[PDB]
RNA sequence: CCCCAUGUGGACCCGCCCCUUGGGGUGUGUCCAAAGGGCUUUGCCCGCUUCCGGAUGGGCCCGCGUCCCAUCAGCUAGUUGGUGGGGUAAUGGCCCACCAAGGCGACGACGGGUAGCCGGUCUGAGAGGAUGGCCGGCCACAGGGGCACUGAGACACGGGCCCCACUCCUACGGGAGGCAGCAGUUAGGAAUCUUCCGCAAUGGGCGCAAGCCUGACGGAGCGACGCCGCUUGGAGGAAGAAGCCCUUCGGGGUGUAAACUCCUGAACCCGGGACGAAACCCCCGACGAGGGGACUGACGGUACCGGGGUAAUAGCGCCGGCCAACUCCGUGCCAGCAGCCGCGGUAAUACGGAGGGCGCGAGCGUUACCCGGAUUCACUGGGCGUAAAGGGCGUGUAGGCGGCCUGGGGCGUCCCAUG
RNA sequence: GCCUACGGGCAGGCGCCGAGGGUAGGGCCCGUGACUGGGGCGAAGUCGUAACAAGGUAGCUGUACCGGAAGGUGCGGCUGGAU
């Protein structure tokens, strides 16, 4: 059974990336439209649409990649190298504020889930909030 | 291979039997005021439950009575004999 | 193992065990010799090495070795352990203490005298 | 023991000029003049590359025999310099120039370091106005570190003094040669120590 | 019957007290209840005596019989001053 | 605050008194996942009102018997078998399991 | 000690009003008080009685936390609950009687093993692991087991009663003992101190006070057992003594090291000499505030200041790799070394001595034990095709885990304040 | 019996519980031990050659019986079998 869905998400566009698809689709929902609203605000993709695929509804994330390189395997350089579940189910955590991780010296981003909203490690300080600990993205 | 911080049990012992008097007593005049209840003597009983109720708040007075000790021996007693003189009513003296 | 695995089961830790029964942690304990031996070597290294069986305060019955160019152990004479195996010499797992008791300190020893137990020989 | 023995020997095992007799170790023979091998009977052979640990070693000692210091102290001050907020290696030497010692050395009370110590030890300097005879000492900023009324008249310290009319005194230092005084201003810069050495290789070592 | 008095906190040679409020029964250096103050014997400091007399009152007031020479600390504390 | 707990009633077979079921959630002291645990209170009930499989909220009270320490505070939610079934086929799984 | 009276008040029964598990107000009935002593003796001090409150101290109770073994899986009969009664300061199977048939257990009952618990401490980057003596807080015993008395409080280490083991007196009937207090004795052991000084200070008890007691304590003493400071000297001094070591015999080295020159001056000597101590007391003032007077140190003639003053202990480990430090000789799989890999059978940087060298210094090694390295029990942070690891397969119980939209509740979860 | 203001108190007596003991039976843990299995070590003798190359009858294996020995054989399974 698809037991976590964000999980499933962070790992199609893991997935897709590493082969240099151009766009992904991916099972539409609420939350999950939130996570991926933060990503291309933060820039780690180009954005998303809503979508339907034979009747259902989906979410297709536009992925976003480096230049060309130069000598054997001009394979660009991913914009996201890195993409994990911090909180997973059956292991849930949650974070205080004072308790909220700085991410690759602050290269990186990390998505919570506050009461006032999903947000990154540098929202949540500045508002004053901490809650579920989605993910680690550099 | 003496001390004498000893006369202290040279002591107990005469409050032990200072006590033992009392307490005794107490239980006597108790268990003396209840059987007169059985039989419904309303006069005599109280009489004797006065003479009790005494005994009792005099021990309270000492080290012979903890001190609400007294109490609940005052409400163990007249309680048990109010309820006695219910087979026959009528408190004579009061 | 699934998170919950190590929740019903947890991690076992590991426990050591002690390499050396001189049944207090004491670090020594005094011992009469009984038997005065020459067990030989083990595979590569062959010689001729000086051992005693010793009664100890423990109960214990073990087999200790004897530095030195040359002891003089006698059959009832006390003796004190340290404790260090040998690897050329199967289940001596302790040492004597030389200069302690009725075991002497080598004579003519003029360098790692801080063991053997000798003492500072003269000239100044 | 703290240490006292050959020494303008330690100038020739690190084969770096260990400023350890003062005069002398300026005229032709801190030894490292005309013998630069080290000590022992194989002095004048071929080094092999020293392992990283080596150098790591070698300087240390190279910094510690130059205050000579028991490594007990130098280690505990290493420990002490951990503890404060700032370079790891320039506040040891910070300290490491802050000792009662040194100063009287840099202050030029004393043909050398190990001068120094004795005129310490035997209490011919004042501290602000008492006499201090504990080397260790860490002296202050803003103390006047000067020399005991009753040892003034005395054929060495004279004799010293009369040179310093020609050599600057540390940055970080005053004296009023003519009364004998002399202020710890502040804690000396890295920038301003002279020292052959490189703290880096100090604090690398002790990570061990 | 709490009384206030001192407690050993220098060491060998180097008696610094400390007055405070506890229970009679307990230990010179055993739990207290309310620090309120410390001397120092030997007085090397321009500082070797304090004492929040607005606390001190409130000791003595609800009961509180204080040391012979812990008292004295109080007066000249300035703790009974009515004036 | 005299405690308060909110439970089930799973046993009825004493006189005034009643098992409650208490339920309590919380991350593991080292893993971190929620562990759900829980104790069963031996409740207090005068008028022998409450019935089983009744949720209910415990409070601290005056000792009563031995280990018996709560009265029961207000009827939560009546009629939920539900929960008390798992207490028992979990009881009755006991039965198995040994060397008999 | 007892009795009798007074009763501010307080107790108990009953009734009512308020509260709300035995909280508070109230009415009648009944029951309950008490000691005197001292002076500066017509008043002040100490003490006394009943009651409300305070403060401090504590009993009982509950939630969460709290080691290993499942080669311990079922335990329980006062046992789980109820009524009544006893008993207590008090709730309670705590105890008794009767009644009911329960209570607990894989969210590990019961059995076994081990261990006083914590603040903290050791290590660790941390998470964690280890510990829990000195100091402080709490518990537990005071030869073994039982029990109660007296008391605010004990089931009472230097109080009591009994039995038991042990030691000693004994006219053999019967007794006397308990250092796990300080010091010491002996035993056991690798190993752990002086039958010291003082009651000056701090604290405690009793006292109106002077004051008494205080092996609580404050000191000294013994142990490099730890840590920290300190010394054995400083400067000058040869293209370089001697001896010892090495050599390609020319020389290298030990080595500015020494000698010797000058200078300083630990030890040691003489003198001075301490804070810690200012109270209670006494006096004046109202035994208040405030002010004045007196006594009183174990440490100790010690610290410390002044003067004078001798150049005046160095040792242990290591030098094949890890790992800083190399030559010669003796030796010859011997003697021996060794943490691990190993070294030694005539050329040993690995044995034994020596010269030399490195390391550390009143210390250095060794053994033992903790954490560490070890992400080698893996939460951080592991694995399972062949390296050790998928259950021979299925079935499904407990349990874990779970899809999209909207709303309520908000337990988890996050934020604020506060204790 | 002792005391008394005769209300009542002490002495004593009996009783329950009860530390401990006796008798019977059971369980469980420590010491010593005759008799006894195998084990691991180590240089190395003895008889044979099983395994490692198709090791010279492919090997390995559950089982079963047999045998100085290693092992042989049956039956089934496997390749982790050379050509
Ligand atoms: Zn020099």
């Amino acid at each position: 059974m698809l037991t976590d869905p964000i999980a499933d998400m962070l790992t199609r566009i893991r997935n897709a990336t590493r082969v240099y698809k151009e766009s992904t689709d991916v099972p539409a929902s609420r939350f999950k439209e939130e996570i991926l609203r933060i990503l291309a605000r933060e820039g780690f993709i180009k954005g998303y649409e809503r979508v339907d695929v034979d009747g259902k509804p989906y979410l297709r994330v536009y992925l976003k990649y480096g230049p060309r390189r130069q000598g054997p395997d001009p394979r660009p350089e991913q914009v996201i190298h890195h993409i994990r579940r911090i909180s997973k189910p059956g292991r849930r955590v949650y974070v205080g504020v004072k308790e909220i991780p700085r991410v690759r010296r602050g290269l990186g981003i990390a998505i919570l889930s506050t009461s006032k909203g999903v947000l990154t490690d540098r929202e949540a300080r500045k508002l004053g909030v901490g809650g579920e600990l989605i993910c680690e993205v550099w | 291979r003496n001390l004498s911080a000893l006369k202290r049990h040279r002591q107990s012992l005469k409050r032990r039997l200072r006590n033992k008097a009392k307490k005794s007593a107490i239980k006597t005049l108790s268990k003396k005021a209840v059987q007169l209840a059985q039989e419904g003597k309303a006069e005599e009983a109280l009489k004797i439950m006065r003479k009790a109720e005494s005994l009792i708040d005099k021990a309270a007075k000492g080290s012979t009575l903890h001190k609400n000790a007294a109490a609940r021996r005052k409400s163990r007693l007249m309680r048990k004999v109010r309820q006695l003189l219910e087979a026959a009513g009528a408190p004579l003296i009061g | 193992p699934t998170i919950n695995q190590l929740v019903r089961k947890g991690r076992e830790k590991v426990r050591k065990k002690s390499k050396v029964p001189a049944l207090k942690g004491a670090p020594f304990r005094r011992g009469v010799c009984t038997v005065v031996r020459t067990v030989t070597p083990k595979k590569p290294n062959s010689a001729l090495r000086k051992v005693a069986k010793v009664r100890l305060t423990s109960g214990y019955e073990v087999t200790a070795y004897i530095p030195g160019e040359g002891h003089n152990l006698q059959e009832h004479s006390v003796v004190l352990i340290r404790g260090g195996r040998v690897k050329d010499l199967p289940g001596v797992r302790y040492h004597i203490v030389r200069g302690v008791y009725d075991a002497a300190g080598v004579k003519d020893r003029k360098k790692s005298r801080s063991k053997y137990g000798t003492k500072k020989p003269k000239e100044a | 023991g703290r240490y006292i023995g050959p020494v303008c020997r330690l100038c020739r095992r690190e084969g770096v000029k260990l400023y350890l007799k003062g005069e002398r170790c300026y005229s032709p023979k801190c030894a490292m003049e005309r013998r630069p091998y080290p000590p022992g009977q194989h002095g004048q052979k071929r080094a092999r590359r020293p392992s990283d640990y080596a150098v790591r070693l070698r300087e240390k000692q190279k910094l510690r025999r130059i205050y000579g210091i028991s490594e007990r102290q130098f280690r505990n001050l290493f420990e002490e310099a951990s503890k404060k907020k700032g370079v790891t290696g320039s506040v040891f030497l910070g300290l490491l120039e802050s000792r009662l010692d040194n100063v009287v050395y840099r202050l030029g009370f004393a043909v050398s370091r190990r001068q120094a110590r004795q005129l310490v030890r035997h209490g011919h300097i004042t501290v602000n106005g008492r006499r201090v005879d504990l080397p260790s000492y860490r002296v202050r900023p803003g103390d006047e570190i000067a020399v005991a009324e009753k040892s003034r008249n005395l054929e060495l310290i004279r004799q010293n003094l009369e040179a310093m009319k020609g050599r600057k005194v540390g940055p970080w230092l005053s004296l009023d040669v003519e009364g004998m005084k002399g202020k710890f201003l502040r804690l000396p810069d890295r920038e301003d120590l002279a020292l052959p050495v490189n703290e880096q290789l100090v604090i690398e070592f002790y990570s061990r | 019957m709490v009384k206030i008095r001192l407690a050993r906190f220098g060491s060998k040679h180097n008696p610094h007290y400390r007055i405070v409020v506890t229970d009679a029964r307990r230990k010179r250096d055993g739990k207290y209840i309310e620090k309120i103050g410390y001397y120092d014997p030997r007085k090397t400091t321009p500082d070797w005596l304090k004492v929040d007399v607005e606390r001190a009152r409130y000791w003595l007031s609800v009961g509180a019989q204080p040391t012979d020479t812990a008292r004295r600390l109080l007066r000249q504390a300035g703790v009974f001053r009515q004036e | 605050p005299k405690k308060v707990l909110t439970g089930v009633v799973v046993s009825d077979k004493m006189q005034k008194t009643v098992t409650v079921l208490v339920e309590r959630q919380f991350p593991h002291p080292l893993y971190g996942k929620v562990i759900k645990r829980s104790k069963k209170y031996l409740a207090h009930d005068p008028e022998e009102k409450y019935k089983l499989g009744d949720v209910v909220e415990i409070i601290e009270s005056r000792p009563i018997s031995k280990r018996k320490r709560f009265r029961v505070l207000r009827l939560v939610e009546s009629g939920r078998m539900d929960l008390v079934e798992k207490y028992l086929i979990r009881r009755q799984n006991y039965q198995s399991l040994s060397k008999r």
